[PDB]
């Protein structure tokens, strides 16, 4: 089975709207979203369907961006720090995971490249 | 490469 996907909602929890966090959806994860290999990470792992039932006892902090985009979409974030975290997590559980030099691996190298380009102009918060 | 991850 597959765990409960990673929480997106959580009326208690502080969060903010920042100009980083904006440009974090608006031109960090519109960029990888688009692209043609976003599609292995556009959601949550699905270890039933693909028959994975190592995946969610190796990799114990899941991340995808379908969770990042409802996050952000959301302002549940408190800071850019923690959605660029979550990027970094999802990329490792994918090395981690999937074998060095593999198409999944291969995917996630080439978004990693845009991630680092994009957030090279990250606005110093306002 | 093909991926063991969908080698289902």
């Amino acid at each position: 089975m597959n765990p409960p996907p990673p929480e997106t909602s959580n009326p208690n929890k502080p969060k903010r709207q920042t100009n980083q966090l904006q440009y974090l959806l608006r031109v960090v994860l519109k960029t990888l979203w688009k692209h043609q290999f976003a599609w292995p990470f556009q959601q949550p792992v699905d270890a039933v369907k693909l028959n994975l039932p190592d995946y969610y006892k190796i990799i114990k902090t899941p991340m995808d961006m379908g969770t990042i985009k409802k996050r952000l979409e959301n302002n549940y974030y408190w800071n850019a720090q923690e959605c660029i975290q979550d990027f970094n997590t999802m990329f490792t559980n994918c090395y981690i995971y999937n074998k060095p030099g593999d198409d999944i691996v291969l995917m996630a190298e080439a978004l990693e490249k845009l991630f680092l380009q994009k957030i090279n102009e990250l606005p110093t918060e306002e | 490469f093909l991926p063991h991850k969908y080698d289902v």
